[PDB]
């Protein structure tokens, strides 16, 4: 295990933080929220979204195949 | 509401760790009523007439 | 045959997303088992005891209880006797062993009622479809006359003659006994006798949720404020020379 | 003697749209197993067909006047 | 100086739970594995005040777990909580695995080939848990899983054998599955301390896979809020699991107790065990049926020596997100065909996808990371 | 040199109580920690039932 | 701790359950037992610290 | 196993049916008091030696 003053060497980084009691906890929650939430969505819906469209089409083909397949049509 | 209401809460009571705790075991204690048949008049309500609490005098001696 | 048909989408007073039962139609269901399903069903899991403060009261319970005879533990001559019925009796078991249930009830082995809105896909809805839903053998196939139809049985035909028919019995307080009142009330008793907790659950699931909607954002504004310093900390380099 | 509102409003369903086109080939199907020699080719299918238009409308109405 | 830093008990809680120096970037998804801890001390609290009324024996098996929800106060929700917490504990193995394959935490060889084994025993004990109750699927879930054993070359026979304490899954099978089920979870925590040393060893991986020696924050106050509020979201999906729909994961063929000679028509496990019954349906051969489903699970004990990329995580790679996600979607189209009997459309392809689990991890994702450290000249 | 580094500007972050660089803070830290340590005891007491 | 009025039936189950865990718990507060021994090592028969003699 | 109709019984049954079953058993009631006169002696030298000043 590892403990802090022993981690790594790091030189002129300057680090300016407030206390919780001096700012509020959602500085702009929605205003700044949503056109981020959306921009991490575009970031990824091309790479997590095409495998699901794919099995979900799979899924409502095969299901589709299965009952329309032991009744008949002729003798 | 003059030097607020949350700053006199902080000053009373918030300050030292032990009326802190007072206030949180003596609120738990207030609250547990308020809630527990608070919201089982809600429950009341949705279910008007269907329960047996509300048949009781129904079947009575 | 082997392809399937399933229940619809009954509208019960307890399959609402939050809804307690029909403490009313529990009673009328009791009945719906008491002189028509008692006599080829096992009720094992449901005793006198369990009917108090949920449709009955402490001395109705007792009088239903005392209704039959219950064989009672040996007494000082070593042999067992015969006793009215008490609080904490077991339903009445109609065949001694699921054996006796094959050569007496034509070929076919009824099952135990206690947990059955829980043992059959669909629930009381497949119950309500199967006891609802009687109807005549389709043209081609012909049912072998030791076994009924049902379209809402898994194999089409097999067992069960069905007592649903209008007024069995009158019921207790004031309601005509329909065919369709018939069978909803025992589907309304038997989700009770394989779930008794469900009132309780549903009461407990409200208050969790008025918990939940309390605590989670409390919670998460504990989280903000503590995780405060780093959202809006600020760094600059500021190397030499 | 004796109002049943199953049977009452099973009358309403029987007379819908997508339900009386199910008993069309329920009938085809009839006229079709009675008519020819020693077939198997039997209406259990259509018969369930049938039900499955039925019955859903059956549980729309039928708790609204149920005591 | 300090009484929480020096004292030989209250020192090794404040480096492993206090002072522990952790990323200051790790994601939601490194909140499963204290919600895991949190799975496993609610299943042992549940799991031994189920214990204390629950009996042994086929005569009685049965009718005690009806006793306790029945009879017993509030033995209804000890009950449920134990049958949800069983794959509540099941979706965080599943998430805590997902995320060590997407962002590289795996190369850390001691603490990950551990996890696997932790896998393997929360499995092997919750196959002995749904036993228990004897309930038709319970009694036959048994008896499909056991027979594989039969498979085994020379030795087939006499090991299933010893495993049953006959010639099927009997009187003995239930008592003797009950200690194994009782001791396991202990086991279970011992290993996952372990799992935790091997981790500390080290300290976090975090969502860049670069290391975050320079950016270190303390795992008090931050970690232990942001898994206090984490937390209270598995109770939330714990609980509504729970109070308003106990069995909506449950098979209903388990609420009638165990025929030995009438077999039920579908052969349904808990979701968690659907994709490794479908592999191993799929595959015809008894022997080959057993030693892939054997190998669905030993396969993530090889994805560190098939690591191929310069970097660590999935985080700046493309491709490898992409075929990360189609063993996603693969894995749950095996659950979906788990699910489903061995009829026409899904014999096909419940075999295809067992295929492509296979060719996804041992070939198709190490091509992705030599393509893709050849496209950043690497 | 030094003698360059400012703090950047807070105002973005700031509680309203103290956005005011000619106000003294102290007027309002009895009602700002007030706020946050009701969130704690209200959460507490949650807890506790 | 009875179940009821008397040891009953709910006591045998309950008391076993209880069997079976304790040995654990025994076992994982004989680790720290171990721990706080480790720490000044073993006393002697002569209670004389053994330092010069390990 | 655990109930009062068949706990008694399956005690005997691990005696007489279960194979090497009446070893198992005996070494379990055995090692018991065992365990007891270790206790007695290991506390008994922590009393004699001065130990108990850890
Ligand atoms: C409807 C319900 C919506 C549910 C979505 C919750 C997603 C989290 C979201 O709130 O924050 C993202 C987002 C802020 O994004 P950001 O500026 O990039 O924040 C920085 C990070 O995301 C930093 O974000 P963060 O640190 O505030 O959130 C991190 C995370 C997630 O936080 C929780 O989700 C929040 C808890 C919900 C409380 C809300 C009360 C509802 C009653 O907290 C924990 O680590 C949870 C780990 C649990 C693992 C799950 C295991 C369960 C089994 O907030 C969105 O605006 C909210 C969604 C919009 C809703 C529109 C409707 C209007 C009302
Ligand atoms: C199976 C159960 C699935 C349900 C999710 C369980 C919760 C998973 C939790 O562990 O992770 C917390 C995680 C927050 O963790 P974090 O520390 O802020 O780190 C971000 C991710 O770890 C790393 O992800 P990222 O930094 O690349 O950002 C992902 C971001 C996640 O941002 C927010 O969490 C989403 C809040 C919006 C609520 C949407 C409600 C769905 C209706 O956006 C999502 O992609 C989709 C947002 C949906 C809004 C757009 C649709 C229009 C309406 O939130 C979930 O991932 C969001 C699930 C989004 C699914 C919605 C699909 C809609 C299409
Ligand atoms: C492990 C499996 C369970 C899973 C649980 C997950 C669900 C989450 C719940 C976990 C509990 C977390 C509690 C929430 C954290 C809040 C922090 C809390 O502990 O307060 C701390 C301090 O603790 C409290 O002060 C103690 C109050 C005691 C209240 C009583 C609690 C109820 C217990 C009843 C006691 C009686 C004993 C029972 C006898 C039978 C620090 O307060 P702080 O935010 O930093 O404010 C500083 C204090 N100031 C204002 C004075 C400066
Ligand atoms: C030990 C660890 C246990 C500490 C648990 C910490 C609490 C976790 C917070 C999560 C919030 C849970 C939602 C709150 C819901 C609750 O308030 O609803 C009340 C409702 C009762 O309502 P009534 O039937 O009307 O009450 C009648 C008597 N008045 O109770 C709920 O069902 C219980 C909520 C379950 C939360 C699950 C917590 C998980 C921990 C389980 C471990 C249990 C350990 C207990 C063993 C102690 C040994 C003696
Ligand atoms: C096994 C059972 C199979 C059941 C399948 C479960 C159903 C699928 C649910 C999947 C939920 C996915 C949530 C969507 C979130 C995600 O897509 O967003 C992408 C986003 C990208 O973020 P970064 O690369 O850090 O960049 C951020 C820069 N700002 O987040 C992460 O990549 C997601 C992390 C992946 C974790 C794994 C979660 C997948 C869950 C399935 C379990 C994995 C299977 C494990 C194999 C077990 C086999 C024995
Ligand atoms: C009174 C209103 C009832 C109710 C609610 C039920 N029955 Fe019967 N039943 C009998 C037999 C021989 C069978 C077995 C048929 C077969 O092989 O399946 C049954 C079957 C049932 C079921 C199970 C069907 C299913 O859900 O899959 C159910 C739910 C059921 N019954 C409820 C015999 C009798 C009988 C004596 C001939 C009487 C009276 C009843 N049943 C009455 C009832
Ligand atoms: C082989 C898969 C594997 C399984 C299964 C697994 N672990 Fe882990 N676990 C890991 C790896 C690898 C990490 C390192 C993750 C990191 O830091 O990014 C880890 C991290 C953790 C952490 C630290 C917090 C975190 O999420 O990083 C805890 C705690 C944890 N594991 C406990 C458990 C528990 C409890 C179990 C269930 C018995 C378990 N794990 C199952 C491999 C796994
Ligand atoms: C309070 C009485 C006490 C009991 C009971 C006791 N211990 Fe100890 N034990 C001690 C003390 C004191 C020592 C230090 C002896 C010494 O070094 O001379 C010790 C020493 C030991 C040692 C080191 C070897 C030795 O004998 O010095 C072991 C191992 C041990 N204990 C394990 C156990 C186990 C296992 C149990 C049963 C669960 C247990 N002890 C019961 C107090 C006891
Ligand atoms: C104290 C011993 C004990 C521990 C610890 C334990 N359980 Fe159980 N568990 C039981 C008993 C007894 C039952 C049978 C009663 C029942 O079904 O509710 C059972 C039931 C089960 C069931 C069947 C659920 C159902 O009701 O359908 C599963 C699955 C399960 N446990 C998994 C687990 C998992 C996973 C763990 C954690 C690794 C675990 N249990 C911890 C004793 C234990
Ligand atoms: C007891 O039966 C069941 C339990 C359940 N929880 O779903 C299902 C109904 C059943 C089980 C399916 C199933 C699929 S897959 C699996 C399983 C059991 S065990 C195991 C391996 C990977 C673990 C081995 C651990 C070995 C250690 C002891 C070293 N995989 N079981 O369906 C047939």
């Amino acid at each position: 295990g590892r403990q802090f003053g022993h981690l790594t060497r790091v030189r002129h980084v300057i680090t300016y933080s407030l206390s919780p009691f001096e700012q509020r906890a959602f500085p702009h929650y929605f205003s700044k929220g949503i056109p981020n939430v959306l921009r991490r969505t575009r970031a990824c819906i091309l790479r997590v979204a095409p495998p699901f469209v794919a099995f979900y089409l799979v899924y409502t083909w095969g299901t589709q195949e299965f009952e329309k397949s032991k009744r008949k049509n002729p003798a | 509401v003059a030097p607020t209401l949350t700053a006199r809460l902080y000053s009373l009571l918030f300050r030292r760790t032990s009326t802190f705790a007072l206030t949180i075991v003596v609120g738990a204690l207030f609250f547990e009523r308020a809630f527990d048949q608070g919201a089982d008049a809600i429950y009341e309500h949705i279910n008007e007439g269907k329960l047996w609490k509300h048949i009781k005098h129904k079947y009575e001696n | 045959s082997d392809l399937e048909l399933h229940p619809p989408s009954y509208p019960w007073s307890h399959r609402g997303l939050l809804s307690s039962l029909d403490h009313t139609s529990i009673r009328r269901g009791f009945q719906v088992y008491k002189q028509v399903c008692s006599s080829c069903h096992s009720m094992d899991y449901v005793a006198y005891r369990h009917l108090v403060g949920v449709c009955y009261t402490e001395d109705e319970a007792k009088a239903l209880a005392e209704e039959v005879e219950v064989q009672d533990g040996p007494n000082e001559d070593g042999e067992m006797f015969m006793r009215p019925g008490k609080l904490s009796d077991y339903f009445p078991k109609p065949y001694p062993n699921p054996e006796a249930a094959r050569a007496a009830n034509n070929g076919a082995l009824p099952p135990d009622l206690s947990y059955i809105v829980r043992a059959r896909h669909g629930g009381e809805d497949y119950v309500f479809s199967l006891l609802t839903g009687y109807c005549e053998p389709p043209t081609g196939v012909s049912l072998r006359e030791g076994l009924y139809f049902n379209p809402y049985f898994p194999g089409q035909a097999i067992g069960m003659a069905p007592p649903i028919y209008n007024e069995v019995l009158e019921f207790d307080d004031g309601t005509p006994a329909t065919m369709s009142q018939v069978a909803k009330d025992v589907c309304t008793f038997l989700r009770w006798a394989a779930e008794p907790e469900h009132d309780h659950r549903k009461r407990m699931g409200l208050k969790m949720l008025l918990m939940m909607g309390l605590l989670l954002p409390l919670v998460y504004a504990m989280k903000r404020h503590k995780w405060s310093v780093l959202k809006s900390r600020k760094l600059a380099y500021r190397p030499p020379k | 003697e004796l109002v049943d509102p199953l049977t009452t409003v099973r009358e309403q369903c029987e007379q819908l749209e997508k339900c009386v086109k199910a008993r069309e080939r329920l009938e085809l199907c009839d006229e079709r197993v009675s008519s020819r020699s020693q077939t198997e080719e039997d209406c259990t299918e259509e018969l369930l067909d049938f039900l499955h238009a039925r019955d859903h409308c059956v549980a729309h109405k039928l708790f609204n006047s149920l005591k | 100086t300090n009484i929480r830093k020096s004292h030989p008990l209250m020192k090794i809680v404040n480096n492993a739970f206090i002072d522990l120096p952790a990323p200051s970037n790790i994601s939601s998804w490194w909140n499963f594995g204290s919600l895991l801890g949190i799975c496993l001390i609610l299943q042992i609290l549940t799991g031994l005040f189920l214990a204390m009324h629950y009996t042994s024996d086929t005569t009685t098996a049965f009718s005690s777990v009806t006793h306790i929800c029945r009879d017993v106060n509030y033995g209804w929700i000890i009950r449920y909580m134990h049958a949800n917490g069983a794959s509540m504990f099941f979706i965080c193995l599943y998430m805590h695995v997902g995320r060590g394959l997407y962002y590289g935490s795996y190369t850390f060889l001691e603490t990950w080939n551990i996890g696997v084994i932790l896998l393997l025993t929360v499995m092997a004990t919750a196959f002995m848990g749904y036993v228990l109750p004897w309930g038709q699927m319970s009694f036959w879930g048994a008896t499909v899983i056991t027979n594989l054993l039969s498979a085994i070359p020379y030795i087939g026979t006499n090991l299933v054998e010893w495993i049953w304490g006959g010639f099927s899954v009997d009187k003995a099978t239930l008592t003797r599955f009950f200690a194994f089920h009782f001791i396991l979870p202990f086991i279970i925590m011992a290993i996952a301390m372990v799992h935790l040393l091997f981790l500390h060893e080290t300290g976090s991986n975090n969502p860049t896979g670069i290391s975050s020696d320079v950016d270190k924050i303390p795992f008090h106050p931050y970690y232990t809020i942001k898994d206090i509020l984490g937390a209270l979201l598995l109770i939330l999906a714990l609980m509504l699991l729970v109070l308003f729909a106990p069995d909506l994961l449950g098979d209903p063929d388990n609420y009638t107790p165990a025929n030995p000679l009438n077999t039920p028509p579908h052969i349904k496990p808990e979701w968690y065990f659907l994709f490794a019954y479908a592999i191993l349906r799929s595959i015809p051969n008894k022997l080959g049926g057993v030693l892939a489903l054997a190998f669905s699970i030993l396969i993530l004990a090889l994805i560190p020596l098939l690591h191929t990329s310069k970097q660590r995580s999935m985080m700046f790679r493309p491709l490898s997100q992409c075929l990360f996600w189609a063993l996603v979607a693969d894995l749950l189209t095996l659950t979906w065909i788990g699910g489903q009997p061995v009829e026409h459309p899904y014999i096909t392809i419940g075999q295809l996808a067992s295929v492509l689990y296979f060719l996804l991890i041992l070939v198709l994702m190490p091509t992705a990371g030599t393509i893709e450290n050849k496209l950043l000249k690497w | 040199s030094h003698t360059d580094i400012k703090v950047p500007d807070f105002s973005d972050y700031r509680r309203p109580e103290v956005l005011d660089s000619t106000k003294s803070s102290k007027e309002s830290s009895e009602a700002r920690k007030g706020f946050s340590y009701l969130v704690t005891a209200t959460t507490t007491v949650g807890v506790a039932y």
